[PDB]
């Protein structure tokens, strides 16, 4: 009956609790009106999206590939400098990912974010499993929150997230 | 009610599909063709055609008729994937 | 299936009835576009590029009186050039146009089905009257046209390459 | 051998504590039960067999090429290309046909045959990944005869063994000559 997130506030009809990752939060009640099938599946790839780009937000700063040594350890310097045809290729391959996708949204059913990819046979073990689907979606949280700061620390310093940690300038001078 | 029969040319057929993909009839002479056919065309005319782009970008004053001609295979490349969709969905 | 590529399935329009059929589609062109009308394209080239390979060899070995004068040393495509201003490949060009506008109309009348795809009833000497004798050279014409299509883009290619004709490269090399 | 109890198939565990993936047959000639990374999960065990002969081929052949050419070479191409080993012949070969030199079109030959026949075999790889007759490497080319009955379990597994030691081969002598800028003979 009531909200695990906001315990005084009534539970929303549409998260019982069962999905993994839910302790009914939705103060704004997204689950009443669009399609929670759609927006768990929606949660799970900006999730990890945004894991992999928290990731790489910090990798250059730490080891570069040495095709891309002189590319700037400022991620948006390093995506402006890449050039059109790399940029083009890494497209091409998110396309030729997302196919995948389309098939399983448009033209089929499965468990939200099921595309199948498990080559090293992790998710056999049930609770493993449980335990997984529950870290996957929260690391996809925190990977979000912390790609967005980084995206604005960046735009703000014009500097890498650990460039900025070591020169401590934490705080704006205001816009760009 | 009263208005004439609107006249069509020869051969037409009923394309209109509510399927997941189109009847096949939409492809005319390339009905028949296979979809591993379609893949291999889309991915050889795209190859090409930017090969032949590339050739000719900077465009000089006298560039090259057969770049100019497969050039024409990017665009084609496209209706190729599409078909090939269309193809491997229809059974084939 | 497949006689030809043993490995790839029978094309699906070729089902062995046409002469010199052996299976052999490995892109399945036959797929696309009428079977006819490939057989009529077929045809046609074959005895243009067996014209244009026994052209080049009796070009090579004879030349008609005066006409190396217009000439001078040219050979093969320099010959098309040479005489395109001179006029005799527009005279050859304005009497084929007219033997193909006829050829046109055969044409349609053969994707109507009245018409078999490469005849023209063409046959002044007689040869052919027997239907035995008729299947072995509608087998010979193709094969033979096959292998002209490769001689003559290998004799041009050759004069490319070198700059000299078919036979007169044979000889020395 | 094919022998499924023995050298392939059924039990053959590669890694004793870990089992083989579901997807991976144990009908297939050199099933060792490999795949710790799961690529037959993710990819049709058919086109990964039709990968893992091409590349066995091509690199049994590169192998056996390294070696002839080093052992000896064919009259007049010390001309063209100098003295030129391993990728140093290919490198040579291209750069004499952008010099201008003929006789220095080999690589481009290569090219065009090799492609030819990949374009014109493509088919087949379609059709068999569309549950066609053909099996994945199967190309039933044997003029000589003598891949049949029999031999034939023997012959499909000592080509699929000898095209992964030729794959390893092959990296081992293209990065030798890299460093030491010897060929196969030579460095030993
Ligand atoms: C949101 C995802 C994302 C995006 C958009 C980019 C974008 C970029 N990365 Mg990459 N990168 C990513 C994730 C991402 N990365 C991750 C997860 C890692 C950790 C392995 C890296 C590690 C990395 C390095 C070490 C470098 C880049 C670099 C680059 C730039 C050139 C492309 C390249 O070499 O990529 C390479 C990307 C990968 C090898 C991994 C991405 C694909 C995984 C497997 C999914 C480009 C701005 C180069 C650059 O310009 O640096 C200054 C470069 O040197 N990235
Ligand atoms: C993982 C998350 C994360 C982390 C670790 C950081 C870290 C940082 N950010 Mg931030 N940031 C984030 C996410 C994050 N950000 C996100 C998601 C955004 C929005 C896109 C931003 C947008 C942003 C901007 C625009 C700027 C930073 C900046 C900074 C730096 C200085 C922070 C500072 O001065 O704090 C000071 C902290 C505060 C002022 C606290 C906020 C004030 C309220 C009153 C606090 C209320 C507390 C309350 C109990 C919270 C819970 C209530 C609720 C439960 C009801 C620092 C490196 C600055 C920077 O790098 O400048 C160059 C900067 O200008 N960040
Ligand atoms: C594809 C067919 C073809 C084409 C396009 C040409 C084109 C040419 N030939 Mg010809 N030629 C051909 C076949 C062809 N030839 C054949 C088959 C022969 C052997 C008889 C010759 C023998 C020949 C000679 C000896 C000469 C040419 C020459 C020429 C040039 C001027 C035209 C001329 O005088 O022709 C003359 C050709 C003929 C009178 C014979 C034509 C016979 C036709 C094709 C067959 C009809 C069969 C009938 C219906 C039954 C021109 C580039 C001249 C030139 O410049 O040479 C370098 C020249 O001197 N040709
Ligand atoms: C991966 C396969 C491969 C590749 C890419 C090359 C590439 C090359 N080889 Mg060849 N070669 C190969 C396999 C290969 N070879 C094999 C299997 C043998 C042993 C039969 C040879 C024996 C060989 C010799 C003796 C020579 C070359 C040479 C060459 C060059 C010109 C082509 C030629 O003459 O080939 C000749 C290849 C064959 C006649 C047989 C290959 C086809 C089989 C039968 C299928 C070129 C760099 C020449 C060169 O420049 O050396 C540096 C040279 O002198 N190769
Ligand atoms: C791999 C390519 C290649 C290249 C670039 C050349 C180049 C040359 N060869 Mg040839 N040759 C080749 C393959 C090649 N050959 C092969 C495969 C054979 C065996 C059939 C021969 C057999 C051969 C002979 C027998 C002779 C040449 C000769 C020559 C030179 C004249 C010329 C530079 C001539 C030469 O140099 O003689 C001393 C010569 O007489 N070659
Ligand atoms: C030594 C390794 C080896 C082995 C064991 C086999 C075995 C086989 N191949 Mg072959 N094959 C090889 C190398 C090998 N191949 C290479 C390098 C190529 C690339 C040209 C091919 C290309 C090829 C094709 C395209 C096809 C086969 C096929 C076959 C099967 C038909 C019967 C046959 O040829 O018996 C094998 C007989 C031999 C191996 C004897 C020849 C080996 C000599 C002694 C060594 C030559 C060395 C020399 C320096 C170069 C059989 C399983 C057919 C098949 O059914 O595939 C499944 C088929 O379609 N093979
Ligand atoms: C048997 C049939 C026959 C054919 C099929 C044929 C075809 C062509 C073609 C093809 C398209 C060209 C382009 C061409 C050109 C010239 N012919 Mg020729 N010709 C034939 C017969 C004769 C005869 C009998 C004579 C002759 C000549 C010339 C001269 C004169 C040049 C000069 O005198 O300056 C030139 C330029 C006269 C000559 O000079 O011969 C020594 C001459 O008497 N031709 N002739
Ligand atoms: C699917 C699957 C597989 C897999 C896999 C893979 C490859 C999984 C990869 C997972 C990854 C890369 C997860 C990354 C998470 C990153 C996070 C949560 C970052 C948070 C950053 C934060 C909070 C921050 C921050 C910060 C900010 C914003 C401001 C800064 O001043 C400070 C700070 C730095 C603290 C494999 C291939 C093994 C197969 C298997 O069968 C199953
Ligand atoms: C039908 C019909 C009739 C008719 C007719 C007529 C006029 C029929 C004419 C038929 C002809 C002219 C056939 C010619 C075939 C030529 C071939 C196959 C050439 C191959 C060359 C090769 C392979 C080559 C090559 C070469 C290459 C590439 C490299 C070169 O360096 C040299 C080299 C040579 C080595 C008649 C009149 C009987 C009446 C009948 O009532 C109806
Ligand atoms: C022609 C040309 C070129 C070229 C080129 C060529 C032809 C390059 C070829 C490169 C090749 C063939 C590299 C192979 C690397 C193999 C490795 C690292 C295997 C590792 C195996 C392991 C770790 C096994 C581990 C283990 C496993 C899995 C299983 C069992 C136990 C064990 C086996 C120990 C260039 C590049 C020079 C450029 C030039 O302009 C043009
Ligand atoms: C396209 C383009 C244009 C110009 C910029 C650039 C070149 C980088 C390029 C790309 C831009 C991109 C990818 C921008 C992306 C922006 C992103 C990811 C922004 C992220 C914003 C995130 C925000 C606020 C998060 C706010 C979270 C809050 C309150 C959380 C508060 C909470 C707390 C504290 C307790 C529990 C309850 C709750 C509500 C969860
Ligand atoms: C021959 C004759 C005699 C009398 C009457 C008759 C009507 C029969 C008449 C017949 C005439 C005929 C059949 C004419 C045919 C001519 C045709 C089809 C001409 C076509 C010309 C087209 C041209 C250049 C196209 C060039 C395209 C270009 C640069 C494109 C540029 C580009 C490319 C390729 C890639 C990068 C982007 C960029 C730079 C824009």
């Amino acid at each position: 009956e009531m909200s695990k997130a906001i315990p005084f506030a009534e539970r929303p009809a549409k998260l019982d609790g069962k999905i993994p990752g839910d302790v009914g939060f939705d103060p704004l009640g997204f689950s009443d009106y669009y399609d929670l099938k759609y927006l768990r599946e929606a949660e799970i790839k900006h999730g990890r999206i945004c894991m992999l780009g928290a990731l790489g937000w910090l990798f250059p700063e730490f080891a570069k590939l040495p095709q891309f040594a002189s590319l700037s350890t400022n991620p948006l310097k390093a995506a402006t400098e890449l050039g059109p045809a790399g940029w083009a290729q890494i497209f091409i391959f998110v396309g030729a990912l997302e196919s995948f996708s389309y098939e399983k949204i448009y033209y089929g059913d499965s468990a939200p974010g099921d595309l199948g990819f498990d080559p090293l046979r992790l998710g056999k073990n049930p609770v493993s499993r449980a335990h997984y689907e529950v870290a996957e979606i929260k690391n996809g949280r925190l990977a979000m929150i912390g790609l967005g700061g980084m995206i604005h620390h960046s735009l703000l310093t014009k500097q890498g997230a650990i460039e900025q940690i070591m020169s401590q300038n934490f705080y704006p001078s205001g816009f760009p | 009610a009263g208005y004439s029969p609107v006249p069509s040319p020869d051969n037409t057929k009923e394309t209109y599909w509510e399927t997941k993909a189109p009847s096949s009839q939409v492809l005319g002479i390339g009905k028949d063709v296979s979809s591993g056919n379609y893949i291999v065309a889309s991915v050889v005319a795209a190859v090409v055609g930017a090969a032949c782009t590339g050739q000719c970008i900077p465009l000089t004053v006298s560039p090259n008729p057969v770049f100019i001609l497969g050039s024409f295979l990017l665009p084609y490349s496209w209706a190729l994937h599409v078909a090939a969709w269309i193809q491997r969905n229809n059974g084939k | 299936m497949s006689p030809s590529v043993p490995f790839l399935k029978r094309p699906v329009a070729l089902d062995g009835s046409m002469v010199g059929d052996v299976g052999f589609d490995p892109l399945g062109l036959s797929s696309v576009g009428d079977i006819k009308f490939l057989r009529e394209a077929e045809l046609k080239h074959c005895r243009l590029a067996m014209l244009a390979a026994a052209g080049s060899m009796a070009q090579d070995l004879y030349t008609f009186p005066g006409v190396d004068k217009v000439i001078g040393d040219a050979k093969m495509t320099a010959v098309h050039d040479k005489l395109v201003s001179q006029g005799a490949m527009g005279q050859l060009l304005v009497w084929i146009g007219f033997a193909e506008v006829f050829a046109t109309m055969a044409l349609f009348e053969t994707l109507d089905g009245k018409r078999a795809p490469g005849d023209f009833k063409f046959d002044p000497l007689g040869f052919g009257k027997n239907p035995e004798a008729l299947k072995r050279y509608q087998l010979a014409e193709i094969k033979n046209g096959r292998l002209a299509m490769l001689g003559f883009g290998g004799m041009v290619h050759g004069y490319f390459v070198t700059g000299k004709g078919p036979l007169e490269l044979l000889t020395n090399f | 051998l094919w022998e499924d109890g023995k050298v392939q198939g059924k039990g053959l565990k590669a890694i004793p504590f870990s089992d083989p993936p579901e997807s991976l047959p144990s009908d297939m000639v050199g099933y060792v039960g490999f795949d710790p990374l799961g690529f037959s999960t993710l990819f049709d065990i058919k086109f990964l067999r039709e990968a893992e002969l091409k590349h066995g081929r091509a690199a049994m052949l590169a192998a056996a090429g390294a070696i002839a050419q080093d052992i000896f070479t064919f009259p007049g191409v010390t001309s063209v290309i100098g003295d030129a080993k391993m990728t140093g012949a290919h490198d040579a070969f291209l750069k004499a046909a952008a010099d201008g030199n003929p006789k220095a079109n080999a690589m481009s030959q290569l090219f065009v045959w090799i492609g030819f026949f990949e374009l014109v075999s493509m088919p087949a790889l379609f059709e068999t990944l569309n549950g066609g007759e053909r099996a994945p490497g199967d190309f039933y080319f044997d003029p000589l005869g003598l891949g049949k009955g029999s031999g034939r379990a023997r012959m499909e597994l000592a080509e699929i063994k000898n095209g992964r030691l030729a794959m390893i081969g092959i990296g081992g002598m293209v990065h030798h000559y890299l460093l030491t800028g010897k060929g196969p003979i030579g460095t030993i």
